[PDB]
């Protein structure tokens, strides 16, 4: 339960097991990677749906089973000159590994001569982002809905020593019946410990990131606590047109909640956006169990929303049957791939 | 409100990542 | 439960039981038919409501309950000579025999000189049809609230040995509530067995039934999958300009599913739009249950929806107090019943 | 439960002992009231919210907490002179004495020179009121929604022996989360037995009041069916330009419920708008249990709402971040308070 | 229809309170 | 802002005429 | 994208059954 | 009111023309 | 002018003078007609903008201009077999002969092996067909700026003797400007006098169409009649299930004008919806001026609506930058030319 | 006229002696500027409608007429730390000099011990820019509307000596009636001949300015092809993440237009974005008239636009009663001014 | 379509001047 009643206890006997079945797997995958499992003819091309630094994402529809996919292509040479090498390793060892309702499934991976291939599953709906931004501000409900799903996520990536590292509105794709998915672990780093990079966006920076005094999982509930903040407000706590501005509010840590965020949620809010991390919810003893027992999600049943189904304030519609338009009717590549092989060293572990 | 400054900023739009 | 826990066990338990005193009952009305049961001074006639071949729908109001019924006026002579004295006679059988949450109420029937009169419960919020083609499509979840409430109805009908043969947005009322009514029993037959008669509307005809080879309930599972898909698409699966060409399309059975369909979606209708009746869902061993324990179904609880006690996603708001604007504003015509009782024994079952 | 299973039986066992700690508890507070509870310097004036005939509505910032409350303040010799003292006084008494989900709760109250302050939880959504008025009319979900809020509040009040003497959307306020909050205990009276004041709006006037006979508890569950009435139909069911005329409609009870009303809806309120206080829903031998077990309230689970963890239909989304727009950018006044206590014995017991 | 009535009254705003 | 008054009143609805 | 097609068709209103 | 009548034909959609 | 001063003289000696110039030279390319402007190659294939009987239409862009257009590709075989030949032939002629404001513009045609090409303008805003049904009705100002341009277009058609036998919101496209466009001129006939065969749309025939007694230019007065009330009211004057059934009600012309017609609107439709010729407008004596200086046409300028600066009610913004999404993201074929030449001697004159 | 007639000829002989008194008068104000028009005192201060980096942007209300303007405060110290000191003395030199329709009125001018002020008209509709963001893209008579008004700003600014140097949707801000007001001189020059400094935003730089090749007046007309093109597409021509690669697109000059724009609109926009100035429009022979007489401004009439009589597509209604709710509920200031004059001898000339 | 290219840059917000 959420505390269904002391129902509470099997809630929390469930969480346990469940926690304990998925390190135990995880280990196994993360030990030993599953590699290479697909090739390119086996998937018909149907629109780009973006276009990166390293490369296109398109529409594929894998012939097989008749199922549409997102295809993330990078190419070997421009991973290798940006520097992305070991950031993109990184991301598709970490998401082989796992296996959340609310992350994003890596289904396919292989490379080639030119290009490394990760197949996604296809989320129509797109980023909580442009929703965002088109709506204006979500009401307590929506915006708890939502932090309810990045609560468990966090729960559990945090359990097989994973902190995140880059939590944002561009990384939380709505899918088709209404819940999260969260995309983008190329910043994720496996440490049990202590860490030392800068990496995230300015806006979702926790104070120690700033500051350069080594950091750990704690950085994710402040950037829940920001996410909170902009998905209940419209606009982020700390923001200012120059990063370097950004920063200079975020260490002074100085946030004035609008009139219509409830005393529950300005109370929430003032210990994620804690600046002492012996103060720092989910940080302190009852770990997140200081988030998930908040009177905020007092309405919240986290069994209910793992399990998908509680009903969801708000599906994307989005227009255009097969290619959308949104999407985008862009200017179709080919996608070459070489008589020769190369990088073959460096993308050797993929 | 701040509001107002928020949109006056160009950081109204999609915001990418330091890094790395 | 639709899976409660091992409540499964309880759902099941009770599905069994139910549906057991409902043949009982059925029998009973099915072959002792209710008759007669009213007379026309025992109601205000309000508005006409629509125009048929047969004649009128009129909103009326029964003068001892202050309640608002709609009343289907058919002109005997004019049923006569469409040569639907048959069907007519039929439904109505059917009708006064049946009973459960999403059928729509027959609430009093008699005839009298002129015309035969089936006062039905007024559904304000119309046929699914229109909002659907205003709306556009519907969200998986908004879809498969309604998808919940035909598989329980067709559970229901097929049990009492009743194919129902016509099945689209058309005849799907949505009543006060949000919660689906289904109209028209005009070619449901109660057939153990097979059956030959060409019926529906061609969009929605089973491969069998355009290939005159003899059918059975499975039509009906068919036509979920036509549902469920023009619900969730915006569009039927094979729709031509010309009902041959959809033929044409239907009996090839070759669907391009939209890539906004979910994995999930599209597997449910794989089976349900199957062309070997060997492997049609709903029509294998583990009958309903197939479609029923499917992962599109997963959140569903099959009690909650029978017991009407899930949030529905839309309830229309058809504007109008009193008399509306869009059910009309027509010319009203007397209902003039004659000096003599025209065909008496034709209807005389009725 | 609403009726869980015989589970029904908890939920009346549990109401039951609930109820009973709540009397013990408003009688200790009612027959010894909390006096004086802060000062003005303790708050951040930031915006008027309104203007009244006794003065005005700010909304205000709790320096300690840093939270938002609405701030009524009250000139003595306003009310002094308005006659409104003991309105004023009672409505302070019984507000401090009170505590259920949906009343508004005084958070502080003070006074000083020349104001009484009472410093309310601002509500930023408004009143149904205008939100009601600008949709129209209400779907039946939506007004049962807010129907079994108001059961619940009434059956509490009244256990308190509380006649509330004011219902209509203009005092039901929608909050954060889309649950009603009642404001204005103004006209409430702690009577047990039968009193004689002409109050309320003429609308939702009941028969008795109108009368001048002498009347009870029962006159809030006639204004419970005008209320239902007027969120699920957009008008009240007796309205007319000059008050007279609406109690002349009103002492004859005529009402013609709209078409779309369902037949369930209809006959809810056919028996609390009733005339015959021996016929009256809430005043007969099943108290409540009578509207509570109706058919319309089939699918509420009143444990469910009281808990706050149904899905709110509707929630406001006032724009402007601080300050509103619509809460309104006003000309701000000094509030003076004197150099001398104004009529300070009158108000004396505040 | 009376809501035709309803709009052409003065009672279509905010409705206030006898009194006392 | 009086229009927040405005609404306030009663008198947002159809108004008739004193007279004659 | 056959909805395009869909439109052009005349069969975007209300489909009766063939019949009887 | 025959727009009633109107939206129940299948004649709300794409008219062709009988021909030639 | 319209009627400028005593200016409706310049306007009616210009309107004489234009109309002089403009037989001359449709004469001589009607008489010699322009043929095979251009090649394949020429163009770029963007997007299929649909697909049709003959074949597809596609957006293109004209490699040198950079400049897009609509190709209508037809295959000679399927044009040949469904017996469309001269239908599109006379076409073609009556498109390269014909030069107007709002007459859609064939830029180039060309043939090959198998197919036939008619590059025209592409005007994006598509059909009023379709915003008129999402819409619902149009505003006698909005309808009355759409007649205005359909009264010119047919001064200017049957001055060089060309009835056009199909007006409908269907062939009605709306532009960038948000003016008329008329598409489709294969039932356009050259005819001085009488013709006929039986051909329109239902909906649209005049009911000597109907009743095979021969007709002339006086048949598309009557579709002005039938256009001009759909676009004020909604819906046709004479519409059924059955064609034959429209026909029945046509040849009665029993039509009821909706109590939002203007006594004026009314009084023009009176006399163009005219079954006897003597008395149909258009066609009297004073032949467009009857219509032209009909009081509904009172605030009409002519000329200025025919250089197009008026300023257009509604322009459409259909969505999808650069292949939308409602012309359509379809599965995109080949055009497959033959290495032989199929139909060369009956595409001969082409 | 726009061309009248040959009424053109009276356009032209007008325009030409307009101008003439036009330079007259500028060079009169800009040889001898005006000079502290008025005194703090004079205003009451409503609300802080903007912050920026030399200080606030405020509404005031001019005391004697009461009448109310946007007060840009100025703090010298801040403005001499940011080395703007020029630029700010150079915007009030042209703001004080210059008198066109759609250029913003500087109403006062002061400073005191602190600030300087400038006192403009108060436009409350605000910038094109956001409008233009929330409706997606405008149509091209509505972005001609707009082309119409800035041409003639241009033709009037160049003729003073003037070169804007900052077109963009940010700087137009749209008044009471719906006409353009164009913002901000800061980057404006008054030079006869060529320049150097790099200066705009990098969208809408043109590809000489990027080159440090020298440039003139014929900057403007390439950001009017800018403006043009992201009024009627969405977005710019030339955008990339980094500005830099805003460049590098910008001096190839390669343009893709979308299909939905017109033939024409495509030639307007081909001649303004061109790279060689010789053949960009407003930089040939024919001045201006190029653009003026290009059929995409067939339909304008120069005169009707000048003379603000054309009918407005779009009027803004910003919400909020006095104070509006987006100009913004802030959290108010004082404004202080010293005890001493900072900065006496730098803006010894404002 | 390079709109979809558009709204992913964060140069969807307001654009500053480079400067001076
Ligand atoms: C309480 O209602 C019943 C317990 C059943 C819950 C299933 C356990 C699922 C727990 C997984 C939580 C994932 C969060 C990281
Ligand atoms: C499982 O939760 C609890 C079982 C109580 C369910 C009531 C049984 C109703 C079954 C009727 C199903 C009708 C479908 C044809
Ligand atoms: C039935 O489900 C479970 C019983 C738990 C309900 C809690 C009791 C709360 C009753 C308070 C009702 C207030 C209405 C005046
Ligand atoms: C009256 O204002 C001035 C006359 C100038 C009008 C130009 C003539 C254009 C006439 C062409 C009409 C086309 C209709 C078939
Ligand atoms: C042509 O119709 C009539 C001429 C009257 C026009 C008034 C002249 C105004 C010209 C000022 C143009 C300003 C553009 C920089």
């Amino acid at each position: 339960g959420n505390a269904a009643a002391a129902k509470k206890g099997s809630e929390q006997e469930s969480v346990k097991e469940f926690l304990a079945k998925a390190k135990e797997d995880f280990l196994k995958k993360w030990e030993n990677p599953a590699q290479n499992t697909a090739h390119l003819d086996q998937f018909e091309r149907i629109k780009t749906l973006g276009t990166g630094s390293f490369g296109r994402v398109m529409l594929v529809k894998h012939k097989e089973t008749g199922n549409h996919f997102a295809m993330k292509i990078l190419d070997k040479q421009k991973v290798v000159k940006l520097k992305q090498i070991e950031h993109t390793l990184n991301e598709k060892r970490i998401l082989q590994a796992v296996n959340f309702p609310f992350l994003v499934k890596l289904e396919y991976s292989f490379k080639d001569n030119s290009n490394l291939y990760m197949v996604m599953e296809y989320v129509p709906g797109g980023e909580m982002f442009s929703h965002l931004r088109r709506i204006g501000r979500f009401s307590e409900p929506h915006a708890r809905f939502y932090a309810a799903q990045i609560v468990l996520t966090f729960e559990y990536l945090h359990s097989l020593d994973l902190i995140y590292r880059d939590l944002k509105p561009e990384n939380l794709l709505i899918d088709q019946q209404g819940y999260i998915q969260v995309t983008d672990f190329g910043f994720a780093k496996r440490v049990k410990g202590r860490t030392w990079t800068l990496c995230g966006t300015p806006e979702y920076l926790a104070p120690e990131i700033i500051l350069s005094k080594g950091y750990n999982k704690a950085v994710d509930w402040w950037a829940l606590g920001v996410l909170i903040y902009e998905m209940a407000a419209g606009y982020p706590p700390f923001f200012a047109d120059q990063p370097i501005q950004i920063y200079e509010k975020i260490v002074s840590g100085k946030v004035r909640f609008p009139s219509h965020f409830s005393s529950d949620l300005k109370d929430l809010l003032r210990n994620l956006l804690q600046v002492d991390l012996t103060k720092r919810f989910g940080n302190l003893k009852d770990g997140v169990n200081d988030i998930k027992n908040h009177k905020w999600f007092a309405t919240t049943d986290w069994i209910a929303i793992y399990q998908r189904k509680v009903e969801a304030p708000f599906i994307p519609k989005f227009k255009g049957p097969g290619d959308t338009s949104n999407f985008d009717d862009y200017e179709e590549e080919e996608i070459r791939v070489s008589i020769n092989e190369k990088c073959g060293k460096e993308f050797s572990e993929f | 409100t701040t509001y107002a400054d928020f949109i006056a900023s160009g950081r109204t739009g999609r915001r990418n990542a330091i890094h790395d």
